[PDB]
């Protein structure tokens, strides 16, 4: 058992690889004795240049040709060609674009911005520095998606042993209370099945039991769980329609604002804020109590 | 501008290397002369441009390249 | 460039539709260039004076329009967005028609290109005092986009009705797209 | 009743990847342990027709069954476009082999349904199909084709009502994506929602338009035994069967739902995985029944011979009969195996509130396929050695 | 006053940021300390922890060692290029050398 | 009937201010008048769901008296997607719009596959082998036959048609794929398709010598495979019932840390405010708490120190007289607690006391329900130890002769009971190794009694929580003082508040008072962590 | 007797969130303290001087960023102020 060499098959192949000696001997007669894309930021099928060592993937080019069949000529780059067909030609000793603007009709307020497109690399959209900044809430992913309420390198809970962990508060040790049931439950290490899960919010630390609400894995791994609580990205109505897209959150030299209005019959499209187009007020406790009783008073008009 | 590696003279390796003492100048010297020397004032450059991004300026002052040096261990006087 | 909040905000929603909730714009754009270039040429010319920058502005359109031709491939267009790019000229290589992006693209694409010229405008030799105008114009252009918000930029999704300007994509183009 | 298997003899001849999960072995071998035991009293063998390009082409596209059909390890290269735009990547390896074997396991689906449709057989089984985790033009879970929603469109011609239960495997989706807007088609799923490779759907999808308040899904977590299994499948499938007046069930069994398998932990064992079809045949409304997964073949053989035993409405006795794949099994020599040592998550007032709120929401080419040639030549009568 | 919440918690940070606040003010680096000056010290100061002990355990993986020793320090601070180039003047206690042979030594 | 005192009364229900913001802002959400019914009543369920007189006080003004995150709907543009053989009523089932996908529910996390450790890998791995190897050697005697099918028939009456006998490819059959891939996995790389080719457009010549290349091929696969064979049911003899253990196999790392008195007072105190709150201003607690264990045989008291004794004259760490006193001590609670005078070994009063008893007793039970768990399932092992024998199909190369547990370990011949129990006494005199006692433990059983794998570490505990009873000063006194106050008839509300008072001021506020209520109905015994109404 | 300051717990919560089974001797989690003292009197002095010569009697996160791309070379600082970068999108 302990020795696979000659109890495994050593004369014909291996445990599962292919000897040489089949193909040493097989009785014929029959033969009567004699790289990576930094405009994709991805992987995949990759085509490079026989001129530069860069290399881009085989649907971002702006000639579409189908990956079947790879273009000719080893597909020379987009730099080279057009520094061989337009950049580097005829009437040297001068910049080539500015003979380009005595070449327009019609069109003056492009003076050089055509000709660089003519002969730049294909390139997807990549979010500007500044846009980027501007909302600081919105930053990069892994390969560049957006990330903000998702989730070095740099070149297995069976039993009840997860349970009697996430009770104890790991800085005061008082113990989370869920909402909808007054009863944390921990349960029985005599009995496991008292035992009951329960979850944590990543935003406002908000306890939630897999009972009270329907959850059957963990979304911790890739995306940070909501709890149902918030204020939620989108709403549906049924009654063409608004759906409230929320607002995003603005924060360059405090962007946001912060005055108070009279906010009762104000009309901002959700957009609030609490103090004990993109105009938001604060709300206190008493515009809450003025328009709920505006509202009970206009919804029972009996 | 995009190709000024060809810029370090070669005769101006052959002056260095003769303030250097040195005797007799084989022809492989010149291109790892140039590599060194571009790597090192990469390493220069790139210390005092973020000198110079410390202090919100778009000009690299003496000053700046003096402490990139004494970052390195390698001061140099008159500035 | 002064960018508005709500139009920043249009964009980064431009950007999560793109990526996160991974939906393609439609082909059929109902809105295009022709709604926006057309509006500025019998608009501005009821509030403003008849002579000087209505001339200019039209050469601006000429011009603009000459930029979205064979910029569309270059500055803009997800790696996710280029698929439908691919067969729209298959389609033209046998219908013996050339294909243009000016008919058939909307505008959230003109609000990517005028945010991706700061950044390849100091790439050449950009003469200051004869662009001073186009990023007045750029300006102008944010302003009233600003203003008209409702009528053109819906924001509505296409799970109860196609009127969104965005429909989901399949894992067959999933597929054929991210491979 | 009267029962009827559908078996080819180069069925379990594919070789579907070196060292993957999921085995073409577990069929055949299944096969194995009919025969041998004597169960072929009852067993009407016909044997999987092979189709052709357009006959099963009803749900999948053409471009996809021209791809599987043309397709070697040979010319991959040449063929890598539509490698991975079919989701036949690393997702699902390329074999030889992959356009007869999903023929013959059509045309076996295809048999089935229309024996049930016809009703000269009650119950028609069919272990040689079971890939229901592809979609109308993808390959994913490990699935080519889906063999399920065919058997659909073709009990629709004549029972205007069917029955899906699909029992846990890789999550499956399939059937549920192909009817969401039509209330002539029911679904249902009792399964694990978790972090797996084609798991899609929630609790919350109930159906829109047409469909709604019959796309039902019934989620459970990781770990369940057979009392509790019990105890959430029998209210639910009770309340559809009462608001519905049923016509036919396609219910599938489930492969990777057995004590030890490469992905999923799920403790059934052959009294757990016996009780789901044993409430739906005490109903007695006539039922196709569809093979399942199993990265054991060992244990999904032991369960499918379980299954087609208990298909005659007889008891099977606790030890396997010889056979050329007696050595597979585990030394004790018992059909029914024991179950894991999985602990019990599913608390069942999450299982309660599951029954309220479900409670409260539901409040061409010589179609209908029935030839095929005469088996009866795949006899598994070996010799003890 | 009210419930005492350390700002490495805030922070998601292991490294303490008030011992790096007090090591900083009462080290004479400078007149005045900013508030995220400690936090940025303490992130980059836990980010070189966690890539050197890492590398530390993947070099001891194969060594059939579940401890860091500090020949183990020693292999993973002069494996990497760019911990030799940071710590190009740094002497590690009881790690010796890395085990090279010149290809003109070996026969 | 007022609406202005039901926002304080939601304002002091939440209590956190965070969440008290959170409800503001889907309030004024409602508020702004873009928000069903459902909606409202969807979000009041779970901001409001723990009472419901509130919510019906809410329902009195305005209230009642489509799909998940994934099936995102596609556009009627791309349906036209032209799919052959669709028939009339094909459209009217069939929809394209409505699909999911397995990245909308990770939303770009990547997927992750369950495996486990390195067992089932090993198990997995000569599983998948031994399927290549099955699937190969059915594969070439598939071809045996299907190759001595398709020569007499050609080979019988002439020899003209053995020259001329071009045929399609398909060999006859209905199978289309099997013998190329047999040719391609036995020949070379570049060979297999001329082997195939010569064999399709001219038989009767190449099928003799593509025979030969089979047959013997087929014998030596046959021979190699009985020997793997071999070896590997010598594999599954050990690691059959290894691979159905994912938690007994950690539990001799996990018995270590949940064992401790930290986890056990936080477990109580867990059900002690789950009591203590929402029980103030309309209620009084009870007296009587949760957590009751049950007694009900008296034969498992007894036979736990047939290991226990078992285990001190084994170990050699304590003195002479510790054994002695730690037997006299054990039996003094034996005596007094379940009020029993002596009994056969087989082979309302309450008590205050603190943390070390409260741990000791919680074992105690931990092992009592272990145990009787253990017989809980006794009279149906007992049944099917019967029914397990070796079959008479198994005796080629004498299977389960491997030596694993046939030295007496199994369960055959008496009660499982009583010969776990001596092969737990056989684990403690140490003539027992500790993974023959798990194998023999995951075989005789399901593998339902995981808990019993680190029984001897718990009743080391167990010595542990009594040799640390009678060692320091306090528990000793307050041992000495229950002693003095045992009567064996204790009167509830008359003598036990003296003694509550007396045991109350002489320890320290740190260590926490607990009292057991026992009583002599069903053995009934509850434990309370009482820590109000004591310093008062 | 008296307290003294170390890195102990913080850098073993730091080796068990990287390596859950790894442990690390005295002299070697001796050799890590010493280094991480090192680093942070390197990057003080850095940042020091940096706020010596603009004239600045405030140290910010910005000299410390400024100290990190100096002293550590390639890559290797860029994920780390990355992570400072992070760390104050958290402290924010």
């Amino acid at each position: 058992k302990k020795r696979p060499k000659r109890l495994s098959s050593q004369n014909v192949n291996y445990d599962l690889k292919r000897r040489k000696i089949i193909t040493s001997e097989g009785i014929e007669r029959s033969f009567k004795n004699e790289d990576f894309c930094s405009a994709c930021n991805q992987s995949g099928s990759f085509l490079c240049c026989d001129t530069c060592p860069k290399s881009f993937h085989f649907l971002c080019l702006d000639p579409p040709i189908d990956p079947n069949n790879l273009p000719k000529g080893d597909w020379h780059c987009n730099e080279c060609k057009f520094k061989i067909f337009i950049n580097n030609s005829m009437a040297t000793l001068k910049k080539i674009e500015s003979n380009f603007i005595k070449q327009n009709n019609n069109v003056k307020i492009f003076a050089k911005l055509l000709f660089n497109i003519d002969s730049h690399n294909p390139k997807q959209f990549q979010l500007p520095n500044y846009i980027k900044e501007t909302f600081p809430a919105v930053k990069t992913g892994s390969r560049g998606q957006y990330s903000d309420e998702n989730d070095t390198d740099r070149q297995i809970t069976k039993l009840d042993s997860y349970n009697p962990d996430t009770h104890i508060d790991s800085n005061s040790g008082k113990f989370l209370i869920c909402y909808k049931c007054n009863q944390t439950r921990l349960g029985s290490w005599s009995h496991p099945e008292n035992s009951r899960l329960i979850m944590t919010c990543d935003y406002c630390q908000t306890p939630w039991h897999l009972d009270c609400v329907p959850r059957a894995s963990f979304k911790n791994l890739g995306s940070k769980w909501k709890c149902p609580l918030h204020s939620p990205t989108k709403v549906y109505k049924k009654i063409n329609y608004k759906v409230w897209k929320k607002q995003r959150l603005i924060n360059k030299k405090n962007q946001l604002y912060y005055e108070p209005l009279q906010k009762i019959g104000y009309q901002n499209n959700g957009n609030i804020q609490i103090i004990p187009d993109f105009k938001i007020t604060q709300i206190d406790e008493n515009s809450i109590k003025y328009d709920f009783f505006d509202k009970i008073y206009k919804s029972k008009m009996v | 501008l995009r190709d000024n590696i060809q810029g370090i003279t070669k005769p101006a390796i052959r002056r260095l290397a003769r303030r250097g003492g040195v005797k007799r100048i084989s022809g492989l010297i010149y291109e790892e002369t140039r590599g060194v020397l571009k790597v090192f004032l990469e390493n220069v450059i790139r210390d005092a441009v973020t000198y110079t991004e410390h202090a919100k300026r778009k000009t690299v002052t003496a000053m700046d390249v003096v402490y990139a040096l004494k970052r390195q261990g390698r001061t140099l006087y008159g500035f | 460039l002064q960018i508005p909040i709500k139009l920043k905000s249009v964009l980064v929603d431009d950007w999560e539709y793109v990526t996160k909730d991974k939906k393609i714009c439609r082909l059929p754009a109902d809105v295009t260039v022709e709604m926006v270039l057309n509006k500025y040429e019998h608009e501005v010319s009821q509030e403003l004076e008849s002579p000087g920058s209505q001339s200019q502005l039209s050469e601006y359109c000429a011009g603009l329009k000459l930029y979205f031709d064979k910029c569309l491939g270059n500055m803009l267009l997800y790696r996710l967005e280029r698929l439908q790019y691919d067969e729209l000229l298959k389609k033209s290589s046998k219908d013996q028609k050339p294909l243009v992006p000016i008919r058939i693209y909307g505008a959230i694409h003109l609000l990517r290109l005028i945010s991706v010229l700061p950044e390849l405008i100091s790439s050449t030799t950009m003469d200051l005092q004869s662009c001073q105008l186009l990023i007045k114009q750029t300006e102008d252009f944010l302003v009233w986009l600003l203003m008209h918000v409702d009528e053109y930029f819906n924001d509505k999704d296409p799970n109860r009705s196609d009127d969104a300007l965005y429909v989901n994509t399949s894992s067959q183009y999933e597929g054929v797209a991210l491979g | 009743r009267r029962v009827a298997y559908f078996y080819d003899a180069d069925v379990g001849n594919y070789a579907y990847g070196a060292g993957h999960p999921m085995k073409p072995h577990r069929i055949r071998m299944a096969h194995s342990l009919i025969m041998n035991y004597g169960l072929y009293k009852k067993m009407e063998i016909y044997r999987a027709k092979p189709a052709t390009k357009q006959e099963m082409c009803q749900f999948h596209t053409d471009e996809y069954i021209d791809f599987l059909s043309r397709v070697t390890p040979d010319n991959l290269e040449m063929f890598k476009r539509e490698s991975v735009k079919f989701n036949v990547g690393d997702d699902c390896p390329v074999f030889d082999g992959l356009y007869e074997y999903c023929s013959i396991s059509g045309g076996g689906s295809m048999e089935g349904a229309a024996r049930l449709n016809r009703g000269k057989c009650d119950v028609a089984v069919n272990y040689a199909g079971g890939l229901h985790h592809a979609k109308k033009s993808e390959a994913s879970g490990f699935c080519y084709l889906n063999d399920i929603v065919l058997g659909i469109i073709e009990l629709l011609r004549y029972h205007p009502r069917v029955l899906y239960i699909d029992i846990d495997v890789h999550h499956g989706d399939g059937v549920e994506e192909a009817f969401y807007t039509t209330d002539r088609v029911m679904t249902c799923s009792f399964h694990k929602y978790g972090e797996f490779f084609p798991g899609t759907g929630e609790l919350r999808d109930i159906g829109v338009g047409a469909g709604k308040n019959y796309a039902v899904n019934v989620p459970l977590r990781d770990g369940i035994d057979d009392a509790t299994y019990r105890s959430v499948f029998e209210p639910v499938i009770k309340k559809i069967m009462e608001w519905y007046q049923p016509s036919a069930v396609v219910l599938q069994c489930g492969g990777d739902s057995l004590s030890g398998d490469r992905l999923g932990c799920f403790n059934l064992s052959m009294e757990g995985h016996a009780n789901c079809v044993n409430y739906v045949k005490s109903f007695g409304i006539p039922m196709m029944v569809v093979g399942g997964g199993g990265y054991t073949m060992r244990n999904v053989a032991r369960t499918w011979c379980f299954e087609t035993g208990l298909l005659n409405n007889v008891v099977l006795d606790k030890d396997l009969p010889y056979n050329e794949y007696y050595e597979y099994y585990g030394p004790d020599y018992k059909l029914s195996v024991r179950p894991s040592n999985m602990f019990n998550v599913n608390t069942p007032e999450y299982l309660d509130k599951v029954m309220t709120n479900i409670f409260a929401n539901l409040e061409e080419e010589d179609s209908a396929e029935a030839k095929d040639t005469k088996g009866g030549s795949q006899y598994a009568r070996d010799l003890h050695v | 006053r009210a419930k005492a919440k350390t700002r490495s918690s805030r922070a998601g940070l292991q490294f303490p940021v008030g011992r790096v606040h007090r090591l900083l003010r009462k080290g004479n680096y400078a007149e005045r300390v900013g508030a995220g000056a400690p936090v940025y010290l303490a992130a980059v100061l836990e980010y070189l922890t966690a890539e050197i002990l890492e590398l530390a355990g993947n070099a001891a993986r194969d060594n059939k060692k579940t401890r860091i020793i500090p020949r183990h320090l020693q292999l993973a601070v002069r494996n990497d290029e760019e911990l030799n180039k940071l710590l190009g003047r740094v002497t590690i206690a009881q790690g010796g050398v890395l085990p090279n042979i010149q290809s003109v030594l070996l026969p | 009937n007022e609406e202005v005192t039901f926002f304080e009364k939601a304002k002091r229900y939440i209590g956190n201010k965070h969440l008290y913001t959170e409800f503001l802002k889907i309030l004024n959400l409602y508020s702004q008048d873009i928000l069903d019914l459902d909606d409202l009543v969807e979000k009041v369920d779970f901001y409001l769901g723990s009472n419901k007189e509130l919510f019906t006080w809410f329902k009195n003004f305005v209230g009642y008296q489509a799909f998940g995150p994934s099936y995102k709907r596609l556009p009627k543009s791309d349906t036209f997607m032209p799919c052959s053989g669709r028939d009339d009523m094909c459209w009217e089932v069939l929809n394209d719009e409505w699909v999911g996908h397995p990245v909308w529910a990770s939303e770009d996390s990547g997927f992750i596959a369950h495996r486990k450790n390195q067992y089932e890998e090993t198990l997995f791995k000569i599983e998948e082998e031994r399927h290549e190897y099955d699937f190969y050697i059915e594969s070439n005697l598939r071809t045996i036959q299907c190759l001595e099918t398709i020569v007499n028939k050609i080979e019988n009456m002439t020899e003209n048609e053995k020259a001329n006998f071009k045929l399609p490819p398909g060999l006859g059959h209905t199978s289309m794929t099997i013998y190329k891939k047999v040719i391609r996995k036995v020949y070379d790389k570049e060979r297999g398709f001329e082997i195939i080719d010569a064999l399709h457009e001219h038989p009767a010549v190449t099928a003799p010598v593509v025979l030969k290349r089979l047959k013997q091929k087929d014998e030596e696969w046959r021979r190699a495979q009985r020997e793997w064979n071999k070896v590997w049911r010598e594999l599954e003899q050990k690691v059959f019932f290894k691979s159905l253990d994912h938690l007994g196999l950690t539990f001799k790392q996990a018995d270590k840390k949940l064992l401790t008195t930290k986890q056990l007072i936080s477990e109580i105190s867990s059900i002690k405010v789950d009591q203590t709150n929402k029980k103030i201003h309309w209620l009084t607690p009870k007296p009587k708490s949760q957590l009751d264990f049950d007694f009900p045989d008296k034969n498992i008291f007894y036979d736990i120190l047939c290991l226990a004794d078992t285990f001190i004259t084994h170990t050699t760490a304590y003195s002479n007289p510790d054994k002695e006193r730690l037997k006299d001590l054990l039996k003094y609670f034996i005596s007094l607690f379940f009020s029993i005078s002596f009994e056969k070994i087989e082979e309302i009063f309450n008590l205050f006391a603190n943390t070390n008893i409260y741990i000791f007793f919680r074992h105690w039970t931990t092992i009592y329900e272990r145990l009787l768990e253990i017989k809980q399932m006794n009279e149906r092992v007992t049944k099917e130890i019967n029914t397990r024998s070796t079959v008479t199909f198994a005796k080629d190369l004498d299977l389960l002769s491997s030596q694993l547990s046939e030295m007496g370990l199994d369960f055959v011949g008496e009660d499982a009971y009583k010969q776990v129990l001596r092969l737990s006494r056989r684990l403690i005199n140490g003539d027992l190794e500790h993974q023959w006692f798990e194998e023999s433990l995951r075989q005789a059983y399901n593998n339902k009694a995981f808990k019993l794998y680190t029984i001897d570490k718990v009743t080391q505990s167990l010595v542990k929580h009594a040799h640390t009873l009678m060692t320091d000063a306090k528990t000793a006194e307050i041992m000495a003082l229950f002693v003095k106050d045992r009567n064996a008839s204790t009167t509830s509300a008359k003598d036990q508040i003296i003694y509550r008072l007396q045991v109350r001021s002489h320890m320290s506020n740190t260590e926490n008072m607990f009292r057991i209520e026992f009583d002599k109905r069903t053995l009934h015994v509850s434990i309370q962590y009482i820590a109000l109404d004591d310093l008062t | 007797k008296t307290r003294k300051e170390s890195y102990a717990i913080y850098v073993y919560k730091v080796l068990k969130q990287v390596h859950p089974d790894t442990g690390i001797s005295s002299k070697a989690m001796s050799i890590m303290n010493s280094f991480v003292n090192d680093v942070f009197e390197r990057i003080a002095g850095e940042a020091s001087r940096l706020a010596h010569y603009n004239k600045r009697s405030t140290i910010t996160s910005r000299e410390i960023q400024t100290a990190v791309r100096l002293l550590l070379p390639g890559e290797l600082a860029k994920h780390a102020v990355s992570e400072g970068t992070k760390a104050v999108t958290k402290y924010t």
